[PDB]
């Protein structure tokens, strides 16, 4: 059931 | 100096995947902040220690995840600054595509406090075991999918690939509803440039919980245009790009040096059939039957007492700070160990602490200086 | 089919890196195969389980490798094929840099038996942590040191590089006292025409032992050549070797897209000094003294029933296995359940435990179909 | 005291 746990970013 | 700040992982798959050591190190925490994704894993850490804050609550619906790292990040090491043991808790290892860790324990150690990260098992880590390959054959690339794009990094047909964050391409937010991931075509079209339509895609997401099945679905580069397929991507997809074909030997290195293994890699496109039982193969299994220990070989010849401790040491983080303060007083205290045991400890060196442990050869003990 | 195989690791550090699933697994199984390096971590396996074999034995002095792979292999498959449940046990991740743990799931699967690999912490995982790095940012290429050699494989000078074997070049073989590594300088000058006799290589030890430090010692390329120098790396050595640059941006990716981070690389050469709080990080610390949990955060709203069922299916997998075989019959056994917490079990998928588990805003439910 | 325990090789 659309898990997003995203913990990390690129430039942008 | 007083405070301190430890990150460990939960893994991937709930509970059973977080290290011993990552567990003690829970219970024995002042103040303990995690990220985890499923609310057993929550649960289980909730048992661990009375004092837990939740890290998810600082995400939100168009709030810039950046934001969210530095309040994650700000949290744990104010209650490092109050002289706290502070242990923070990340799904998977909490340094794998991870900026709030490494963000904390640099501020941490920059204003002179103790800051340790302990390493868990990445979603590469469990890619590995359920997809079966080994990155070593034919070696490893691994990109976050938008930095893959964004700085054009490199792709290697002869080597795996390994894409993470391909559900969030371009995104630096966040939505509890996830997201469309529209420019999902952009990382498409960068594959077939460099692989091809035909050119196998592995949607990798492994199971969370104990009683799921991995997703390991092979696609087409081209396939990944379909809204059907497309759509069934998300953040916690993981792609794995297998090699498109074997690298040529290099011959004048083979020279300097004085020169398929089985199992083939099961997601290659036109992979050969590799014979597990070649002729050297069955050698080797004949020699099994008069197989004896070598010389030089060493049994374990320990006891419960060197054993118990050694554990403790491992498990039991109050035992392993007396023994790091002072190695003789924490042995000369250890009851019912032998001498030999006593003095390996009172050493902490590995040659002492095997000599003690396992019965060596006179063979091994000559190399000596 | 009666017979299984399930391989497992126990990290790299004693004892402590062993997640708690690779601990049940060892105390189920009937028959366990090990190959770990330091003697607390097999005496602790030894107090786990009767039955267990020490692979290291099928070592020796100028015994090629293969030879000892096959047999550990096979020592394996054969209790599978007794219709034995089977675990084997090997240090680190069982699958990086393993072959025999590959060998026999992939020969064990193709006679038709369970085969399962769990995932474990490897020596890369301990590097990131030690090392304080992310694969992510700027990317990881990963080799065994003399495959890197042989097939010419690609470096990029703008992403980490991690080598691992760097204390065995060219050799097929085994010695218990070690080897001299003859063709390590082969090694350093690939590494001095791709990156430069002044570019850093951080030589990587991770502490085996509880209370033990990692190494991690920066050197030249050139430095390398020191016999000195070159006489500390060893069989547990692994190379990290940082970029050289950061790679500019893509003009037309970020476009399509429609659009350094904090903390530096500090093993990266003239690394720059980068700024902790930055604007909108002093802005996001500011939003906290309001920060209330957003509307579509879910709170954990769990039972100790449910949090004991949820554990046990991750650590025990005799409650597993009852559980996999019928939802709805496991769940109408579990005690002092709540009809939704049962209804969540019977049906097993990840939504309807959240829904059991977690308090759901309504806004996420919404959402459904 | 050189632990040595690889358990992988590569062609040759
Ligand atoms: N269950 C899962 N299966 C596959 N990939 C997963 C995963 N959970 C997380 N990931 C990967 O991790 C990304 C988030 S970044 C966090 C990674 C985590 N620290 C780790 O150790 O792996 C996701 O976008 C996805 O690429
Ligand atoms: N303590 C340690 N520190 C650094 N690298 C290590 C290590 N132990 C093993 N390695 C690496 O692993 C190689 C053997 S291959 C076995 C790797 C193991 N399965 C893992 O999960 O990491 C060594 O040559 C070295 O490159």
């Amino acid at each position: 059931g659309f898990p997003w746990v995203i913990v990390v970013g690129v430039p942008g | 100096k007083a405070g301190s700040l430890t990150i460990v992982g939960t893994g991937i798959e709930s509970i059973g995947q977080m290290t011993l050591q990552a567990l003690s190190y829970i219970e024995a925490a002042a103040k303990v902040f995690y990220c985890v994704i499923d609310p057993a894993t929550e649960a289980f850490i909730l048992t661990k220690n009375k004092n837990c804050v939740d890290l998810y609550q600082y995400y939100d619906n168009g709030k810039s995840r950046l934001n969210t790292y530095t309040q994650m990040s700000e949290l744990m090491v104010r209650e490092v600054r109050k002289g706290l043991d502070v242990v923070g808790v990340f799904y998977g290892h909490p340094g794998v595509f991870v900026n709030p860790s490494h963000r904390a324990l640099a501020i941490a150690k920059s204003e002179g406090y103790r800051a340790r990260m302990l390493p868990g098992v990445s979603a590469e880590d469990c890619l590995f075991a359920d997809l079966c390959i080994d990155p070593s054959n034919p070696g490893c690339l691994t990109y976050e999918a938008s930095d893959f794009l964004i700085r054009d990094r490199p792709v290697s047909i002869h080597s795996h690939l390994v894409l993470f964050q391909v559900g969030c391409v371009g995104i630096a937010d966040f939505n509890f509803t996830g997201f469309d991931n529209n420019k999902f075509g952009v990382l498409v079209d960068r594959l077939e440039q460099e692989y091809g339509a035909e050119h196998p895609v592995v949607h990798y997401i492994a199971a969370m919980m104990p009683h799921q099945d991995p997703v390991t679905d092979k696609y087409t580069v081209a396939q990944l245009r379909e809204p059907e397929i497309a759509k069934r991507v998300g953040g916690v997809s993981t792609f794995y790009i297998p090699p498109k074909a074997r690298k040529a030997s290099n011959l004048d290195i083979i020279r300097r040096l004085e020169l398929r293994i089985y199992p083939a890699n099961q997601w290659e496109p036109d992979v050969p059939e590799v014979e597990p039982y070649r002729p050297s193969d069955q050698a080797a299994i004949a020699q099994l039957a008069d197989h004896a220990p070598p010389e030089q070989y060493q049994p374990l010849a320990t006891s419960k007492a060197m054993s118990d401790v050694m554990t403790k040491l491992a498990l039991d983080p109050k035992a392993l700070a007396d023994y790091k303060a002072d190695h003789r007083a924490f042995a000369q205290s250890v009851p019912d160990l032998t001498p030999q045991e006593r003095a390996a400890l009172e050493l902490g060196d590995s040659w002492a602490i095997r000599c003690a442990m396992k019965n060596m050869p006179s063979s091994l003990l000559d190399a000596a200086r």
